[PDB]
């Protein structure tokens, strides 16, 4: 034998890299050389997922301060956590007193969203985080459209919220 | 994650300095009992930190678990540290800082996390009065 | 080829499967790596992913974009958002299928296009049928309670999977009507 | 070099691309019947004038047939020229001299048109009778398991020797059900 010589449809972790490198170079030529994305993968899978897990905490990571089509995948899964940041930024207060009460009532949901990460993913695939935090990030995102990040206080907030 | 666990050290140094410096008779009878009911909370923080070490020795402790464990004890020490700074700085002593604790019970009351600490501290400080 | 297609079908456009609104996803059709033999399989798979991009796009556009405010049931309004909410939950096994696919490619990287066509044959009929059912609702600006009838008449079909699938969304929209009726009576 | 070396080694490319090839082998009658018969014919002075052929081997044709019978249409070989799928004429295998081969692939193409039409019938539902809808559902139920059998044989081209007489007798109880 020698074999029937596996097609590009079959082999997919070395010819996959070859095709990825080739279409990347083709696009870079078709623009001119002002695009510049090396590495069909890199860093790893788990490292990027842990990076995004830290994005949902709403703080710094290794790729943000808070193929080449990874960025399109990465934007919606980072933008879940950049929405978590805008509710903790709406919160410090324990004038207006009922505004302090409403702001402290937000934190009882923020701690749930912070607890769901680092309990349900102990690093899964990145597409899993994209699917899982759509049914979870949406509920948080409605409240970020709600909150100012000024904001009403007194009878104006007590009547707007009713 | 190290940066968000670090305020409890700053709000432990203040409480332990207030207990040694304010136990003499130039600050008066009320400040003794006030620091005396602060002293049990210092012992309580130490009791927490020892159990976490006993857990850390088997490689079982993480920084995330450390954050979750110290979140109940962060609030208590924060109220104690801010109050101790204010009482030493303005040199308030006697019953003028037994009015201040009655006010501090009111000052943050919207979630009433701080009222229940300060009511306890007032009762203890007003026991010799 | 391997992660690229799963990237495209999930709702983020690929660079090989170029997102258009008039041809949906289309394979680039200019590589000397592709052929009429594999092209047709890729087009058949691309149907489901184009419909999935449209589904997620509509659901995102109409869920959580306002405080529910004036609002009409063709654009705003509680019934249409309820439709989007049910539409995401019926689409959950497609997400599970893509996640399962990547794990199988991790176990063995030599799997062919016949495997993915073979597993995804059961979605292959289910997505085209429900696509026009939501399309007529979107185009005609169907407002109010007529939305329930519009999906209801095509869930009186002669295809069992479409019947179960549309019936779930119709239950979701009944829920919002029932929640409002449970006070007023 | 970089990608072309990976092509030249690990991947075939000799029928899909209009690029002619020759394969070196030991030859010795058991697998050189085509060239031996060609030399016999040429010595008799036909007068040569052969057909254009691009030299595809045997095992590529297997995968193309399994694709046709699974229900995917419009491939490189067995492409329609009247509406009916018919095998390409650029084929010579190094034995059988393509006279047994054209007959066997011709019968298999005659099979492929029948399932081509049915998959076309299912296709025209992707773009009120209620009985047609329940008809294509059962047709579909045959097609999923049938396609699984075809794809399984496609896997065993990747991981032992497969030949024509294996796929015909293996698909005997399906060519019964197709009639």
């Amino acid at each position: 034998g020698h074999r029937e010589e596996p097609y590009l449809t079959e082999a997919g972790r070395d010819a996959f890299d070859k095709f990825c490198r080739l279409h990347q170079g083709e696009l870079q030529l078709l623009a001119g050389g002002v695009l510049q994305a090396p590495q069909p993968v890199l860093v790893k899978e788990c490292e990027l997922v842990k990076d995004v897990l830290n994005v949902l905490i709403g703080v710094v990571s290794a790729t943000f301060s808070l193929p080449e089509s990874i960025s399109s995948l990465l934007s919606e899964v980072a933008e879940y956590g950049t929405c978590y940041t805008r509710l903790s930024h709406f919160s410090l207060q324990p004038k207006g007193l009922v505004f302090q009460a409403f702001t402290s009532g937000l934190r009882r949901y923020l701690q749930y969203y912070r607890a769901c990460v680092l309990s349900t993913p102990p690093t899964l695939s990145l597409l899993t985080i994209g699917f899982l935090f759509k049914k979870l990030g949406r509920q948080l995102r409605y409240l970020a459209e709600l909150c100012g990040v000024a904001f009403p206080t007194g009878v104006k907030l007590l009547s707007y919220l009713y | 994650l190290v940066h968000r666990i670090l305020p409890v050290a700053a709000s432990y140094s203040a409480v332990t300095r207030f207990i040694e410096e304010k136990s003499s008779f130039e600050y008066g009878q009320v400040n003794h009992a006030l620091a005396a009911a602060m002293r049990t909370l210092v012992k309580e923080h130490l009791i927490l930190v020892s159990q976490l070490e006993q857990l850390h020795r088997q490689g079982l402790l993480s920084l995330q678990k450390l954050w979750f464990y110290i979140q109940p004890a962060m609030r208590t020490m924060d109220i104690l540290a801010s109050l101790a700074t204010s009482v030493d700085k303005g040199e308030c002593l006697g019953g003028s800082t037994l009015s201040l604790l009655h006010d501090r019970s009111f000052s943050y009351t919207g979630d009433s996390q701080a009222q229940e600490l300060c009511l306890y501290l007032t009762k203890a400080a007003s026991a010799p009065y | 080829m391997i992660h690229e297609l799963l990237l495209a079908l999930s709702g983020y456009p690929g660079s090989i499967f170029t997102w258009n609104k008039r041809s949906g996803l289309q394979v680039s059709q200019d590589f000397p790596f592709l052929h009429p033999s594999e092209t047709s399989v890729l087009n058949r798979l691309c149907r489901l992913g184009t419909d999935y991009i449209r589904f997620t796009e509509f659901i995102e556009q109409y869920t959580g974009h306002v405080q529910q405010q004036q609002g009409q049931g063709g654009l705003h309004g509680i019934y249409l958002r309820a439709f989007c909410t049910g539409l995401d939950s019926v689409l959950q096994p497609y997400r599970q299928a893509l996640l399962d696919l990547e794990q199988e490619f991790l176990g063995d990287p030599h799997l062919s296009i016949s495997h993915v066509n073979y597993f995804l044959d059961q979605f292959q009929l289910l997505f085209p049928s429900v696509m026009v059912v939501v399309e007529q609702i979107k185009s005609q600006k169907i407002h109010g309670c007529q939305i329930l009838e519009t999906v209801y008449k095509h869930s009186c079909g002669g295809l069992p999977p479409v019947r179960s699938a549309l019936e779930k969304i119709l239950a979701v929209c009944h829920g919002v009507m029932y929640k409002q009726l449970s006070a007023w009576m | 070099p970089d990608d072309r070396s990976w092509l030249e080694h690990h991947v075939v490319h000799q029928y899909w691309t209009a690029r002619p090839s020759q394969f070196p082998h030991s030859l010795h009658l058991h697998s050189n019947l085509a060239a031996v018969w060609d030399q016999h014919l040429y010595s008799s002075d036909p007068l040569y004038v052969p057909d254009d052929r691009v030299l595809v081997t045997e095992t590529q044709v297997i995968r193309e047939t399994l694709w046709l019978l699974s229900g995917v249409k419009k491939l490189f070989i067995f492409q329609l020229i009247d509406g009916k799928v018919t095998v390409r004429n650029n084929i010579i295998v190094t034995h059988l001299t393509h006279s047994c081969l054209r007959s066997v692939l011709e019968q298999i193409a005659a099979y492929g048109q029948v399932v081509f039409r049915l998959q076309e019938f299912i296709d025209e539902v992707m773009g009120p009778f209620r009985t047609y809808q329940a008809f294509m559902w059962a047709l579909y139920k045959y097609f999923i398991s049938f396609k699984e059998e075809l794809a399984e044989i496609e896997k065993c081209i990747i991981n032992t020797t497969i030949t024509l007489a294996i796929v015909v007798d293996k698909l005997a109880p399906r060519l019964s059900q197709l009639k």
